[PDB]
């Protein structure tokens, strides 16, 4: 162990008042809904929690962007499959700690509602309240992630203007050490709703969600059939030495269905 | 008809599809082969209990039983007319209610939907000749 | 000097078995669920029967078992955690006229009774419900939680305490009728009071418990599972063999 | 010790959701409506519907959505105020024999719900109350005004909490009986404690939630749409073009 | 869970609570008991010279809590099942072939003969099958 690192990035006081969680929407849904009191206890990895910033990523580049809401827990993407609404915040870590020898800063965002989506250039994401935060960190990085919203509750379906948490890569990553080599400081994303996070309405669990990460099939590729001839698959290979960027038409699908 | 697994001998195979409550029939699949023909011209239809995609989207995705059968409902994609209800016994075969004497074909453009588990004495509601 | 009164006839008793308080202290976690799944019937599972005018007086028309496979908010909740502990309750609706005329009577079979096949008057002889077909209101039934173990593990190969329901008079018709007029019958659960899981783990894997889901697939866009070719129509007919012994194109529904 | 009695089975329950005490400092007003509209079970405009032997298990019967074009009453009133919020209260009667055998299932299905297609299973997750077709007395909800807004605009382009119908059993008579014998249905609708407009403005216009009227005009009066010549017959013939394909005379009842 | 760093001093102390369905467990029967599993979360990022090639390496070390207990004393068996395997105290040149009946001459590697054989007499299974 070392401490020629950055302490830890304590999560400065980011301009914001604290918002209401389920006490606004509790006299307007007709139940009372409350969640395992052992899921706000421990942070597990977001689904899609896991980026890696390499030194080919440039001054500007998104690393990850995140809209708050049931979508950033394993455990809430699957209880939200039989409620409609929710409410509330989440707590987000962030785990970088990059090698001793990295050299790099990244910085954290809380973007409002209805904010045009899109470019959000480096020079405008400072404009948010922040975090900068250097990729040498050793201890995670706690960063709210608040519940701005002009309604009382959102439904359960993306459509939803919700308040996001963008990262972007504000200085390039770069390497002191000797040796032919760049680290590609690979972090993490860890949430656990906040204290007042509650569900809504109870609904029939239905597993066809917009959460519901995919699954392929347990089946190994060599009883698989093809896609372009009716045969088995003798063999899956990587080859750079072939037309890179084919032009095929079968076993072509998008994976969202179509 | 089973051909020969052995040259004259006795095999290990899997069981004859059944058994069925009294008034129950066999859902059939039915495709049409490549023949050499000498005299006649009709189709040689052939006839399986599940379709490919069926056996996978089974042993890909392990299911438990729960009970006895699966009581399904076709019903076509369109203006949602409802074709009949069979039990896909766990046995992987689909049995269906049907009392006529001759064939009943069905459309094959609606969609299966698994409406729950159904114990081995269910009764079907019979379907019209 | 007292009066017995002549029509009370149901409501089955208990003793409170015990939940969380024998699972606590060697559970390493207990967890509630929430308060609303408590409040409502939502229909089991394997909530679906049908009794018919063929049906002979023994038949067992279902048999259930108490775990969070009876109620679709627990077998979606039981991929979470690991085991559960909690009583049950259950209700049945049936949908007869003012012509049929037959009872069932609803049992509690505790775990660990021998299965083999009860009789038509052994069924009476445990914490039994009577009803019969003609009843407008849902009949419902505590299903207690008696075990041997502190909790039970959502992997079912355990024992449980069950519920069994046998046709106890035959079904008849107070008039001619139709020999073909079945009743249909319909199940749903919900946690009693002492309901509760017992260890966070991820989402497992696809499950048990989870319920079968065919792929939206026309079968006209399909392939034949004994011929390389689509598949060209479906029928049922009488007149072919009846029980052939194909080998292709056969599986259970549990993969295997 | 305890006794389960086998014999309850109903009673939906609810959480009180506030009415006026979110929509009051942000509504300019908040106008209360007469103190005996609360009594009274009046039939909602769209109170019909018939279940028929014809309908398989599934068929959704009807489907209303909370609002005041559900009472005659504050249809008319909501002429004047340019929003409401409140809860209301439904019951359902049905009209059918001791040789109907059926059952039917009124849920309440909360606003944003993906409007897809409901199954059978799906149907009793909701806050729900089972009745069958030989019920004497009707049968009563709460319609409650689940909302993430502070109150709705009397435009309805806004979702509110639906109540939907579902056949869940199917419709088959005890005795031979007819095969077109349709059990009838109405619904009739009040307002619960927590109703109230919010903003008077004048009898706004037409309206919406106004009811189609007809003027009375008898049809040997009339003019042919297709033709410069009054109407000289009506008629009804199988016989003839099913479906024609007109391009004079059609409209919808909406004007366009 | 504990997410620990690779490049962490003094040992990660971390209990193994007895999470069971029944209230002891019996010795000479292998059971289901609680488990910790260890997984490689983030990469592992250093240089390395040119052999070795740096693996950290990691060890775990137990010891009962200030609560464990066993139950009932018993006359001590032989064959437990935490009994390891043992060979036999006997050079080779000793032994005896197992697919000719001859003495054994020499043991040796050979990359050049068949790599996988399907021998059929000496084969066995270290569980005694
Ligand atoms: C040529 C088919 C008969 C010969 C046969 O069974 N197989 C030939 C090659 S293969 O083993 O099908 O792979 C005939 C009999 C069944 C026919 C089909 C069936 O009549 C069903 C539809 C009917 C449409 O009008 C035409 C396409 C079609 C899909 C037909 C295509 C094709 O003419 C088929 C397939």
């Amino acid at each position: 162990s070392g401490q020629d690192l950055v302490p830890a990035a304590v999560e400065q006081a980011v301009p914001i008042q604290p918002v209401a969680g389920a006490a606004l929407a509790a006299p307007a849904a007709g139940q009372i809904n409350q969640i395992d009191p052992w899921i706000f206890q421990n942070f597990v990895q977001c689904p899609l929690g896991e980026f890696s910033i390499s030194p080919r990523n440039t001054p500007g580049e998104i690393l990850f962007d995140l809209a708050l809401g049931p979508g950033l827990n394993p455990y809430l993407a699957h209880l939200s499959a039989m409620y409609t609404g929710w409410v509330g915040n989440m707590e987000v870590q962030l785990v970088l700690a990059g090698n001793a020898f990295t050299a790099g800063k990244v910085v954290v965002a809380l973007v409002p509602p209805y904010f045009p989506k899109g470019s959000l250039t480096t020079a405008q994401i400072t404009c948010f309240p922040h975090v900068m935060c250097d990729v040498r960190t050793l201890e995670p990085i706690q960063l709210p992630l608040l519940d701005v919203r002009r309604v009382l509750w959102h439904a359960t379906q993306d459509q939803e203007e919700s308040m996001r948490l963008v990262c972007m890569l504000y200085t390039p990553l770069r390497t002191n050490s000797p040796g032919d080599e760049s680290f590609v400081v690979s972090g993490r994303l860890l949430s656990k709703p906040a204290a007042d996070f509650n569900f809504v309405y109870l609904t029939p669990p239905i597993e066809r969600t917009i959460y519901r990460m995919v699954d392929l099939p347990v089946i190994q590729p060599r009883l698989c059939t093809h896609a372009r001839w009716p045969a088995p698959v003798y063999g899956l290979l990587v080859d750079p030495s072939l037309p890179s960027n084919p032009q095929w038409q079968n076993g072509r699908v998008h994976v969202d269905g179509t | 008809t089973i051909p020969e697994y052995n040259d004259g001998l006795l095999v290990p195979l899997a069981p004859p599809i059944g058994p069925f409550l009294p008034g129950e029939v066999l859902l059939r699949f039915r495709t049409y082969m490549r023949q050499i023909d000498t005299a006649d011209a009709a189709a040689e239809a052939i006839d399986c209990a599940l379709p490919q995609e069926f056996v996978s989207w089974f042993a890909s995705n392990a299911f438990t039983v729960q009970s006895e059968a699966l009581l399904l409902r076709y019903r076509n994609t369109l203006t949602g007319q409802l074709l009949f209800e069979c039990k896909l016994y766990n046995e992987g075969y689909i049995a269906l209610s049907y009392s006529g004497s001759g064939p009943l074909t069905f459309p094959t453009d609606g969609i299966f939907e698994v409406v729950s588990w159904v114990p081995r004495l269910y009764q079907l509601a019979s379907v019209g000749s």
